[PDB]
């Protein structure tokens, strides 16, 4: 619903979604070639399936293609400084792809707006919605459009005849963070097949050991997981599968 | 909407270098190309994206610039470089007239 | 929300704890093994408060709560937990309504007298505002519960039993099995129960836990049959 | 990839004339053909472009009196109400690859259209 939906937010009005209590799968996106650019900072996307994060933030927007370079840590641009600013120590990355077939119109798709003028460069990860008229003269414009009273918001001319730099590009930025809180977001790990009646090195749910695992005839309780003997001897029963 | 090329004409010796400036009335990012038109021959694209040398062209031609100002410099101009050069850049869309061509410059080597 | 003061003031009664409030500390299975543990428990033969009519004042959450209740109409519905309960900080919320359990953890503009109205329920005035949320969750007889918070984890142990007594904690033994875990790192100090115009009759017993040492006997099937302070 | 064109003739003002560009060695449905012109001894002028999908773009100075059409192997351009200042040389130019519009790496030999009495 975030990677490919019917409505994506604007660059200046980007949409934030919180991903938590999710079992994410980063292998499918790594293998998918439908995305134009996907390269990430701090953590290699190959090993994203291993690291577990407490919460993830996905911000979706549609920008100009030539502007996809501006969306990076320590980058200076127009939409970078006035619409979406990234922190220098940003953890995560963006996934961007050309979307001229959906986000452009024959007469020009004018539903996408971006801010050109504002008081000063905004802090990273800040949302601006106010459409106050940017005044450049000494006299107060009184919020009335006219001379020397510029409108900061302007619409992109998305047309199929434009170049690849001017084609609309759908970008979803994934940001990962951790703090003194339990982590919940990570992959499904892996479960190799089980073999019986053979001396094996087992790892059940984070408990490791060596021994032979035979079929057993004993009754547990639904919530019970491990097994024990008269002195701290593990007899694991509950298969995680 | 307006592309400007300076100077209109300039000459230099064989063992010399010259520069050409192309200015755009609007921000065009780096989407700018150059051409060389010999007398009676169709133009040949020399540099595209204002910094990438085209296939089969020499390395004595270099391009730089970004935004609204671009510069093409020729080093050790030979007698074969005597032709006309033009700059072209993409200009947004609906706002302006798609693409436009520059006025061009003439180069003659003594 | 709604301010109601038609309550007859009275100091709360006390009743003997007897031998209630033994819970399985973990998922380990043992058979015919007498095991010695040291953990937070309710001391045996203690005196616990017996609240009552309508009486639902704030009760501090020192280290853990043993909450018991017996009734026939389920007037008790849920619980509020937290520290300030003024939406200025995090505040747990659990409602075991007729439909299903609903659990939230964010800040709520709790009023001084939250309650539920009832027969068809019409009134829902426990809180007025809720912003910046973090977690959500939807899932003759005596109900016994134990609530604890350790290392930023919330543990709920529950047990339902049939009783024949009238106005006291039945004299017997019954182990408490773990039910639910919540992964939320909230520092917590206080809580308040729920009740469901017209006034009904309800009474719930509250007991406070402390660090102790216990001995537990497991039977052939691993169920706890007896315990020793 | 060879791109050629033809249609040069001497015509009176106001007489429509069509010019056909023939491609060879590539697929037209993937690449964008464009029209440019230059006056004798003057600078280059841009006429229009047709994208591979089929959408059309023109120039403001043209005022909207050109018409560029596409088919199997004939990118054709038609004119109405010729004036005496349209005497120039026309070319059809190809692109580098998918996308990357307005590059013009391959050009036609060149044809001259003259208007006089
Ligand atoms: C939206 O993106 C998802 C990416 O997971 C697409 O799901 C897969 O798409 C590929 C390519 O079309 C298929 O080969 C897979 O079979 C799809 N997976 C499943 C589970 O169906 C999804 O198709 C995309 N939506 C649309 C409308 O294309
Ligand atoms: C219910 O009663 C309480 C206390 O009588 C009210 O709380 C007071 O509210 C006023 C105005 O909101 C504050 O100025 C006081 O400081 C509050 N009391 C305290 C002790 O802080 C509450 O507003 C009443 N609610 C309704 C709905 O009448
Ligand atoms: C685990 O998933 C498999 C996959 O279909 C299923 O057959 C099995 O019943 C599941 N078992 C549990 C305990 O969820
Ligand atoms: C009964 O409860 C009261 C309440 O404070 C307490 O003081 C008293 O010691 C308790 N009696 C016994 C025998 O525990
Ligand atoms: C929202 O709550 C989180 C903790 O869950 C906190 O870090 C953040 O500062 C809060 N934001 C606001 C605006 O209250
Ligand atoms: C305990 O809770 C209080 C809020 O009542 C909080 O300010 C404090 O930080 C918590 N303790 C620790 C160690 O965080
Ligand atoms: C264990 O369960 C069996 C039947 O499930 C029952 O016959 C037996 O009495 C139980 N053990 C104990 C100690 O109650």
């Amino acid at each position: 619903e975030v990677f490919n939906a019917t409505r994506f937010a604007s660059v200046y009005a980007w949409n934030r979604k919180r991903i938590s209590n999710c079992v994410a799968d980063y292998s499918v996106l790594y293998n998918s070639a439908s995305f134009s650019t996907f390269k990430c900072y701090g953590v290699s996307p190959t090993k994203l399936n291993d690291l577990c994060f407490t919460n993830v933030y996905a911000d979706s927007f549609v920008i100009r293609g030539d502007e996809v370079r501006q969306i990076a840590p320590g980058q200076t641009g127009k939409i970078a400084d006035y619409n979406y600013k990234l922190p220098d120590d940003f953890t995560g990355c963006v996934i961007a792809w050309n979307s001229n077939n959906l986000d452009s119109k024959v007469g020009g798709n004018y539903n996408y707006l971006y801010r050109l003028f504002r008081k000063s460069n905004l802090k990273p990860f800040e949302r601006d919605i106010s459409t106050e008229i940017y005044q450049a003269g000494s006299t107060p414009c009184n919020g009335v459009e006219g001379f020397n009273c510029y409108f900061p918001l302007q619409s992109y001319g998305f047309q199929p005849t434009n170049g690849v730099g001017y084609q609309p590009y759908r970008v979803v930025v994934l940001s990962f963070e951790l703090l003194h809180a339990p982590a919940t977001v990570c992959g499904p790990k892996k479960s190799t097949n089980l073999v019986k009646n053979k001396c094996v090195n087992f790892n059940f749910n984070g408990l490791t050991g060596t021994g032979v695992l035979t079929e057993s005839n004993k009754k547990f309780l639904p919530f019970q997981q491990f097994g024990r003997d008269i002195a701290d001897t593990t007899d694991a029963v509950r298969d995680p599968q | 909407q307006v592309l400007t090329q300076t100077p209109s004409s300039v000459s230099a010796a064989v063992g010399g270098t010259v520069t050409i400036n192309c200015q755009a009335s609007e921000d065009i990012y780096d989407n700018l190309v150059w051409y060389q038109q010999k007398p009676g021959q169709p133009p040949k694209l020399l540099i595209y994206d204002a910094s990438t040398l085209a296939f089969g062209v020499s390395s004595r031609f270099r391009g730089s610039g970004s935004g609204t100002h671009f510069t093409l410099t020729m080093r050790d101009v030979q007698c074969d470089d005597a032709a006309t050069y033009y700059c072209q850049g993409e200009f947004s869309c609906s706002s302006g007239d798609c693409t436009a061509f520059g006025g061009g410059t003439e180069v003659v080597v003594k | 929300c709604v301010n109601l003061t038609t309550r007859t003031q009275l100091p709360p009664a006390y009743t003997n704890s007897f031998t209630r409030g033994v819970y399985y500390p973990d998922k380990v299975f043992r058979s015919s093994v007498l095991h010695s543990t040291q953990d937070l428990f309710l001391p045996f033969f203690s005196n616990v408060t017996w609240f009552h009519r309508f009486d639902n004042p704030v009760l501090p959450f020192n280290d853990g709560v043993y909450f018991a209740s017996t009734e026939k109409s389920n007037i008790i519905r849920g619980w509020i937990f937290g520290t300030t309960l003024d939406s200025k900080t995090q505040s747990l919320l659990i409602v075991n309504n007729a439909t299903n359990v609903v659990i939230k953890v964010c800040e709520f503009q709790f009023c001084n007298d939250p309650f539920l109205g009832v027969w068809m329920e019409s009134e829902f005035r426990v809180y007025s505002s809720a912003n910046n949320c973090t977690f959500e969750y939807v899932s003759k007889n005596l109900r016994e519960f134990v609530f604890k918070n350790i290392d930023g984890y919330f543990k709920i142990y529950s047990k339902h039993t049939p009783i024949n007594l009238v106005r006291d904690l039945p004299q017997g033994f019954s182990a408490l099995e773990p039910l639910v875990d919540l992964p939320i790192g909230i520092n917590i100090t206080r809580f308040q129960t729920l009740l469901a115009w017209t006034a009904g009759a309800a009474a719930y017993y509250v007991g406070y836990l402390q660090p102790r040492t216990f001995l537990l006997k497991y039977n052939e099937n691993g169920t706890i049959t007896d315990a020793v302070d | 990839q060879s791109v050629e064109e033809s249609g040069g003739r001497l015509v009176t003002p106001g007489t429509p004339l069509t010019l056909t560009c023939t491609v060879s060695g590539f697929s037209l449905s993937r690449y964008a053909m464009s029209w440019v012109r230059q006056a004798p001894g003057k600078g280059l002028e841009w006429i229009g472009i047709i994208v591979d999908s089929g959408h059309t773009a023109y120039a403001s100075w043209a005022k909207g009196r050109f018409t560029i059409s596409r088919t199997s192997t004939t990118v054709d351009l038609k004119m109405t109400s010729l004036t005496t200042e349209d005497t120039a040389t026309y070319f059809c130019a190809r692109e580098t690859g998918g996308g990357a519009f307005y590059v013009f790496e391959f050009w036609g030999p060149g044809t001259v259209v003259t208007v006089s009495s």
